[PDB]
């Protein structure tokens, strides 16, 4: 169908191009149109504050404020978020979740916390709160009109959370410092030029979601008569000022919610956009009582270009040498952010041991992590081929190592046959390292052919290899953060399908050139490069261009000085068992194992390099895979589980319940197993002063 | 501590 209106905006038009639903080009022409006209945005809004311009804890109280705290929560880190919820826990409070509607598995855990506790509630309804997305402000708009109609709960201040934050003082000093200056709401302003607060916002730019993406549109005006104003999307608001916001329909209210459901990152001005112009102007702190880690000089990568039509930033993870600033009394904080337990969980740990005391001694699990990384009622399609094709090959692993732990030379009774596909699978942390990843899955013990439910343990190899140069590491993966500096794929699974990329940790001192080299299974080199390594560099990294598929096996990446051995290290490439969730069937095999289309993976050649580097080229190994690449069934199998057993170790395997091999644990008595106690993250009955923790 | 998660365009 053709638009209502001629369009010509270049934005738009790349709008257009790019979208992928009907329905969302449609809604698209339909904003343009309407602004073209003049027709959507207003043009002046009334002032209602008199001002000229802006305004601007050991004791009992006899009246406490009640808190209604509301968590915005996604991902998978659903054990930390427990261990969160207990340090701010109290029966006075409220407490209600939203879950993005993408994160199922955290969902069903939130389920959970609701059942147990009278004052915990979920939100019903679920958006795709995507980053930057208007969909932010109207997950706090619909909460803040479902918290004031439950009567039941008569609560005193507003107070938005994430996953990513925490506590860092006791619940009785922020009540009591709220209980003080209850008439007051807590808001931070950007604190710097308004002109370009607003450029780099984009604020005068129009924005439309659809298709969990922001689609930039166009310009508009800022309307007239009214101060514009933003900074932190983080705040607290008292119950006067949300009944305001909820159900005035005065001239301010009712304009900025029409301008800001076009707007990108709306809740970082729109709650200051209106205190400042309204009626309650005069009762604004400019402070939030937050401590956000910026580090803009790693947080602002542009790394959200694919969801947004912006360049946006985020702040960084808290270290432990970052635990002094907790302590900091310049100005009244109580909360900070961000926390990620797999990224540093030591100063999580040290945070809460010193608001709330050290556990009791002989406490299990203190010091490890668990987070599911895949629950079976999500399905398989929610998987990849790859990784469907390598927690199968995990699974295996474990069983072989059940039956040879077992010494007789009677009927062994570890001998397991493996049915289905995996229940679920964790990673696993101890001290901040990682530990690889835990399997739950079903098998038939063949002696008395009954099913049994066994967790697997594996862990991969130690493969980096290293004249006192700069170097300290390197590997290969994909999904590298460049603000945590780190592969977000942990276990560095890869496919013949997939683009690796390599990256080098470096010391202090002066700077250098390096080479770096690139070989296959059959040893083939398939690129070379010289970077260069500047006395302030830490971190390098760059994914060469190979075309695809890659020929599977162990590759090697080896780095040089001017030909002088310098390190190497080893990545697997794993051959693909499942097509679609499907077992792979020989014509698709073939076109998937036999290395890249192109006879080479770069223009250049490098058949120059082979005797230099002491790299020969055996015939036999190179048909030898040429007949593994037309292999399917059982011959597939086995090859896989060589590659995967030469490059991962199965630390151990336990059961769940009953067993017949009578040399396996029971996974709760266990340190290991996501079935271990683990104290910490675990919630249990109201004590008698109201807390959990 | 500066606010504002915009960046430019």
């Amino acid at each position: 169908q053709p638009p209502k209106c001629d369009i010509s905006g270049k934005e738009a038009i790349s709008a257009l191009s790019r979208a992928k639903s009907k329905h969302c080009r449609q809604e698209i022409g339909e904003t343009y149109c309407r602004h073209k006209l003049g027709l959507l945005m207003p043009e002046k809004v009334t002032r209602f504050c008199p001002l000229e311009g802006k305004a601007n804890v050991e004791y009992m109280p006899a009246n406490p404020v009640r808190i209604a705290f509301v968590l915005v929560v996604h991902g998978r880190a659903s054990r930390q978020l427990q261990r969160m919820f207990k340090a701010i826990y109290h029966k006075d409070h409220f407490y209600y979740i939203h879950v993005d509607k993408r994160s199922n598995y955290l969902h069903r855990q939130v389920l959970q916390v609701s059942r147990q506790y009278s004052n915990v509630r979920v939100t019903p309804w679920r958006m795709a709160t995507i980053w930057g997305g208007a969909s932010l402000l109207s997950t706090y708009l619909q909460s803040m009109r479902d918290l004031l109609e439950m009567t039941d709960w008569p609560w005193d201040f507003f107070i938005n959370l994430s996953a990513a934050d925490y506590p860092i003082r006791t619940n009785d000093q922020l009540v009591a410092f709220l209980s003080r200056y209850r008439d007051m709401n807590f808001l931070k302003s950007h604190g710097r030029d308004n002109a370009r607060f607003i450029r780099k916002q984009g604020l005068d730019r129009l924005f439309l979601e659809c298709d969990a993406h922001m689609w930039r549109l166009g310009d508009r005006r800022i309307p007239e008569g009214i101060a514009v104003d933003g900074g932190s999307d983080w705040f607290l608001l008292n119950r006067r000022f949300v009944e305001y916001v909820t159900f005035s329909t005065d001239d301010l209210v009712t304009k900025m919610k029409q301008f800001y459901s076009y707007t990108l990152l709306p809740a970082e001005s729109f709650f200051h956009t209106v205190l400042e112009n309204s009626p309650h102007c005069d009762t604004m702190v400019d402070n939030n009582l937050r401590i956000t880690n910026w580090n803009r000089k790693l947080g602002c990568k542009c790394q959200y270009k694919h969801i947004v039509d912006w360049c946006g930033c985020s702040p960084n993870d808290f270290k432990p040498q970052d635990f002094h600033r907790f302590q900091q009394t310049a100005r009244p904080t109580f909360f900070a952010r961000k926390f990620e337990a797999v990224v540093n969980q030591e100063i999580i740990g040290q945070l809460d041991y010193y608001l709330y005391g050290n556990y009791p001694a002989g406490t299990p699990g203190l010091r490890s992590y668990w987070e599911n990384v895949y629950d079976e009622p999500d399905g398989i399609h929610s998987l990849s081929d790859v990784t469907l094709t390598l927690y199968h090959s995990f699974a295996r692993l474990g069983l072989r190592r059940a039956e040879t732990s077992l010494h007789t030379d009677g009927e062994n009774s570890c001998r397991y046959y493996p049915m289905g596909h995996p229940a679920s699978v964790h990673l696993y942390f101890l001290a901040d390292r990682f530990q690889g990843f835990l399997i739950k899955h079903h098998a038939t013990n063949l002696a008395v052919s009954k099913l049994e439910t066994l967790e697997t343990w594996v862990m991969p190899k130690k493969v980096f290899k290293i004249d006192f140069g700069r170097l300290q590491f390197s590997e290969v993966g994909t999904d590298w953060d460049a603000k945590e500096r780190l592969f977000r794929n942990f276990g560095g699974l890869l496919g013949p399908m997939d683009e690796p990329v390599g990256m080098q940790k470096w010391g202090k001192g002066p700077n250098v050139t390096v080479t770096v080299i690139w070989v296959d299974p059959v040893n083939v080199i398939a690129a070379t490069y010289d970077i260069l390594i500047e006395s302030t560099a830490e971190f390098t990294h760059y994914k060469p261009p190979l075309n695809l598929p890659l020929r599977p096996g162990v590759w090697t990446v080896k780095i040089l000085h001017h030909w002088v051995p310098v390190a190497e290290t080893k990545f697997l490439v794993a051959p693909l068992t499942f097509s679609n969730r499907q077992p792979i069937k020989p014509e698709e095999a073939l076109k998937l194992h036999n290395g890249p289309l192109r006879n080479a993976y770069m223009e250049q050649s490098f058949q120059s390099l082979n005797p230099v580097l002491s790299l020969p080229i055996n015939p036999a190994q190179v048909e030898q895979a040429r007949r593994n690449a037309a292999s399917t069934g059982t011959a597939l199998e086995g090859w896989l589980d060589s590659l995967v057993g030469g490059m991962w170790t199965a630390m151990d395997i336990c059961a769940t319940g009953p067993t017949a091999c009578p040399v396996m644990q029971t996974c709760s008595q266990t340190a290991w197993s996501s079935f271990s106690p683990d104290p910490k993250s675990e919630l249990g009955a109201v004590k008698p002063d109201g807390r959990l923790r | 501590e500066e606010e504002g998660s915009g960046g430019p365009q």
